[PDB]
């Protein structure tokens, strides 16, 4: 973009309903940082998401240091604020063409005083309000960066984001590995006695797991099964008698041996 | 367009104000915010003295200062020292960076002399070895500035024309010297040659005879 | 100290190649770009390059591209310019042009400069001057002032002393600097100013003396 | 065993000096003499604060 | 202070029988970095030593 949001006034671009590409932002060589707090920073594109929040705005480059979430800083007690429970990436890359130009970049500003702490994703609206001075033979850290925010909510809804993999055909009555929006699994998969309500997507047990989905792309309803399983038992006389053995399999009949 | 147009000579007295033009297009000034002015001694590198027209950067006094209105710039410099006197150039980048023509400032310190204009015909012997050299010579002039203007009876000629820089003579004014080469089968085909010069508006003209 | 050292410069002939580079010192050279502004001796500014940190984004001018080829190594903060086909308006004082740190000047614009080295395209050899008499005009206006002299034309290099009279004649005498023409050659001019009632009985001779070349022609100036 | 340093503003930002500055504070383990700019509020009795 | 203790001799200055104001401290901006370890540099204004 030509012109971005102050960290005073910040930019909220909420983004749904469309195919994510992180990997192209990820093997670009044109940043100078990339940390994806709570999600492994490369498995990107394999979460499918609900709601997508781009927050760009730009800073003092020592304050890439604060802008980590429960760290405490000018920016953070005052200007812009993460919740500890933040899971999302933070990327900052350099700017010394891009945000950095003559006219001061005034058009930036800071607020440095405030009375009290944030509340998490707010935007607030001596006189407080400042602009830097960017000015590199002091800190390269007094310079400005590109920091921008892909902010994640885990899945609980309707996802609608996610990246450029190619699905499958599915099948009935085999233990496979299983993939719904990101959800692993292994198991087996049939048709669902169970009615459903037009809104929502998991039927979770008592025991934590997930035994009813239904698929993202088609309005059939599927039961989850774990495919079966057993202790392995083995009836024997001693070895003073002979060698030969008995196979037993706890729980499960023998036509799935 | 390709070459940012400026006045080639801005004369003004010490302590006053000079305005000197940046014309260029919509396409190159109009376009952006981005147009610069570069001070450059002679014997030296360029100086930058103006970014996006309106302010200075560190270092830089204020007596610098720019106005910007369609497609002209305009460099202000207010209280002229002799420290000023060189070269100016403006550059704008929208997609490249154009330079200007080249404006050499004049800091005034010594009343206005004319220049003395004596043109010579090319020699018999040069003639005889199929060349031509015509021979017009600037002296005596200041402030430094002077523009050639060669003529075949009524009309502008120029092609095959080498000039001189102005630089120091000894009596703290400037001297000069342009060359006209021709055939000598077009000296023998006209009537009069004539060499104008252009200094500070004034025009001394010297004409010659092929007879 | 911000500091940009030019290297690479010199005299070449047209046809062939030339490298040149620039060390940086002073700066962090990887966050900031430099330029090739280039200025013939006398003339304005003309902009030349531009190379990236990656190595991919470069812009060149018009009569730039598809011959000189900038380069850059971020990790000795030193750089190149590799130049073919070399024409003799390429004649010019090369200037590494970027920015330092202390200004919010960005790198579009151009505070940091450079000392500058000189590249010469130029096939102009060691050439003896001719001599040619700039005929007076003291038939037609004689009682007054006339104008002689002796055209100095197509030698190389600097300098040419010229002497009149064998140095006795000094009153009137103004030796001109010379110009430089296309070929890479130099032509002066000498014009002493005598009283015309003088032509008729005092012969004027110009003393042309070129020590690179060794050529010492003693050429009379006659009236037609 | 004793060398010096040179500080010079030209050098990069690894070689500027820095002040640096250690608050070592001991907790109350005895009559505490040093805290904010707090006002004391009157205390109560026989009532659960 | 216009000059500074040596790493190789250091200053200690000791504090005691005032009232501290780190807020005023804290709240102002000239500190490239303040780091505190075994406590948080926000609630020194709370406890006293
Ligand atoms: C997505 O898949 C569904 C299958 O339920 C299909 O109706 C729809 O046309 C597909 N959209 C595409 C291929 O863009
Ligand atoms: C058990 O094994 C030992 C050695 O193999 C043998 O001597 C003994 O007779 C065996 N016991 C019986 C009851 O066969
Ligand atoms: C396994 O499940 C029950 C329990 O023994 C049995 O009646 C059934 O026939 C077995 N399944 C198959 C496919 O035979």
């Amino acid at each position: 973009a030509t012109r971005f949001a102050s960290v005073y006034a910040w930019n909220r671009k909420r983004i749904s309903n469309c195919v994510a590409d992180y990997s192209v932002l990820y093997n670009s060589a044109s940043f100078s940082t990339f940390k994806c707090y709570g999600v492994s920073p490369t498995k990107l594109n394999d979460l499918c998401f609900t709601n997508v929040y781009a927050d760009s705005f730009v800073i003092r480059g020592d304050e890439v240091r604060q802008i980590a979430p429960g760290q405490t800083g000018k920016i953070a007690d005052y200007n812009y604020k993460l919740p500890d429970d933040f899971t999302g990436c933070v990327i900052a890359w350099n700017s010394n063409n891009l945000d950095s130009k003559v006219g001061g970049n005034y058009n930036y500003l800071y607020r440095l005083f405030r009375k009290s702490n944030l509340k998490p994703f707010e935007r607030d609206i001596y006189f407080p309000l400042q602009s830097y001075g960017f000015q590199p033979t002091n800190g390269v850290g007094y310079q400005p960066y590109r920091v921008v925010v892909l902010s994640f909510e885990l899945l609980h809804a309707p996802a609608t984001v996610c990246g450029p993999k190619k699905s499958t055909n599915l099948v009935k009555n085999k233990c496979v590995n299983f993939n719904f929006n990101g959800l692993t699994g292994t198991g087996v998969l049939t048709e669902s006695n169970k009615k459903f309500l037009p809104f929502q997507q998991f039927g979770r047990d008592i025991a934590d797991t997930t035994d009813a989905v239904r698929d993202p792309q088609t309005l059939e309803i599927l039961d989850i099964t774990p495919c079966s399983f057993g202790g392995v038992s083995v009836i024997t006389p001693g070895t003073n008698t002979s060698n030969q053995v008995a196979v037993l399999y706890q729980g499960v009949n023998c036509t799935e041996v | 367009q390709s070459v940012l147009t400026q006045p080639r000579s801005v004369s003004g007295s010490p302590g006053q104000s000079v305005t000197i033009s940046c014309t260029g297009t919509s396409s190159d000034v109009g376009a952006y915010n981005y147009v610069s002015w570069y001070q450059q001694h002679p014997g030296k590198a360029p100086k930058l003295m103006i970014y996006d027209v309106s302010a200075r950067p560190s270092g830089v006094p204020d007596r610098f200062s720019g106005s910007k209105s369609g497609n002209t710039a305009s460099l202000t410099i207010s209280g002229l020292q002799a420290e000023d006197e060189a070269d100016y150039y403006c550059c704008s980048y929208a997609g490249s960076w154009v330079f200007g023509g080249g404006t050499k400032l004049t800091v005034l310190s010594q009343p206005k002399a004319a220049p003395s204009v004596t043109l010579f015909p090319p020699s018999s012997e040069e003639l005889q070895a199929n060349k031509a050299t015509l021979v017009c010579l600037i002296s005596d002039f200041y402030p430094g500035a002077v523009t050639v203007a060669w003529k075949a009876d009524s009309s502008p000629v120029k092609a095959g024309v080498e000039t001189t820089t102005p630089s120091k003579q000894s009596n703290n004014k400037y001297a000069a010297s342009s060359y006209l080469s021709l055939t000598p089968e077009q000296w023998k085909s006209h009537r009069s040659y004539s060499c104008q010069v252009t200094h500070e508006g004034s025009t001394v003209e010297k004409t010659v005879a092929p007879t | 100290q911000v500091q940009l050292v030019e290297s690479g410069g010199g005299v070449v002939q047209p046809g062939r190649s030339l490298r040149l580079s620039c060390a940086a010192s002073g700066f962090t050279f990887s966050n900031y770009a430099i330029h090739w502004v280039r200025q013939a001796p006398g003339k304005g500014l003309e902009w030349v390059a531009v190379v990236s940190y990656d190595g991919s984004n470069k812009y060149y001018a018009e009569s730039v591209k598809g011959r000189f080829t900038i380069s850059r190594d971020n990790s000795k903060n030193t750089l190149s310019l590799q130049m073919i086909s070399l024409r003799p308006e390429d004649t010019a004082v090369y200037y590494c042009a970027s920015v330092a740190d202390t200004a919010m000047v960005p790198e579009w614009y151009f505070d940091l400069w450079g000392r500058g080295t000189l590249v010469t395209v130029s096939s102009a050899s060691t050439k003896g001057p001719s001599v040619f008499p700039l005929a007076p005009s003291s038939k037609s206006t004689s009682g007054g002032t006339a104008a002689l002299g002796c055209l100095v034309k197509d030698y190389f290099p600097e300098p040419v002393t010229v002497s009149w009279n064998s140095g006795a004649l000094t009153s009137g005498v103004h030796t001109f600097p010379a110009v430089l023409q296309s070929s890479g050659l130099y032509s002066l001019s000498s014009v002493v100013t005598v009283p015309s009632s003088s032509l008729g009985t005092q012969t004027y001779i110009c003393n042309v003396n070129h020590k690179p070349s060794n050529t010492k022609v003693d050429k009379r100036v006659e009236p037609k």
